């Protein structure tokens, strides 16, 4: 439970950290 | 309670400011989509427009020789 | 037990907005390909048409050797 709460944000912010990687990665070769 | 209901806290908190981040990213992307949008449907009613205008011209033109040849 | 209730309502609802956010960043990526491929697709055809006009003029060019 709390065990799985853990490793459930834990994934949540995996994710998060990959969007953000996609979305920058799109900010800069679409520029000027 | 427990240090780890802080540290869930750290990682709860964590996330709400990447989710903030993004949303704020994914708004300047859309408004350069509308922009590109909007740019180009600028040119073709320019154009557009242009020609609807050149052609009122000569609809006038030939309204002015119709007029005199029929007076 | 107030404090994980919404521990975890808060994060089953952010994997609907990474859903959401990555359904988004989908739609934004291809349009860039998009916007892409067209010009590059122009670009193209805009060489494959000099190639074959050097091919023919290679072609012509051979003949004043052949002389």
């Amino acid at each position: 439970s709390l065990q799985a709460l853990e490793s459930r944000q834990d994934d949540i912010l995996k994710r998060l950290y990959e969007l953000k990687a996609a979305v920058d990665g799109l900010s800069k070769m679409i520029q000027t | 309670n427990d240090a780890v209901l802080k540290r869930l806290e750290q990682k709860g908190a964590e996330a709400d400011q990447i989710i903030e981040y993004l949303k704020q990213q994914v708004s300047l992307l859309k408004e350069k989509a509308i922009l590109q949008a909007t740019l180009r449907e600028e040119k073709k009613l320019r154009v557009e427009n242009a020609k609807l205008k050149k052609e009122i011209e000569e609809l006038k033109q030939e309204l002015i020789q119709a007029e005199i040849q029929n007076g």
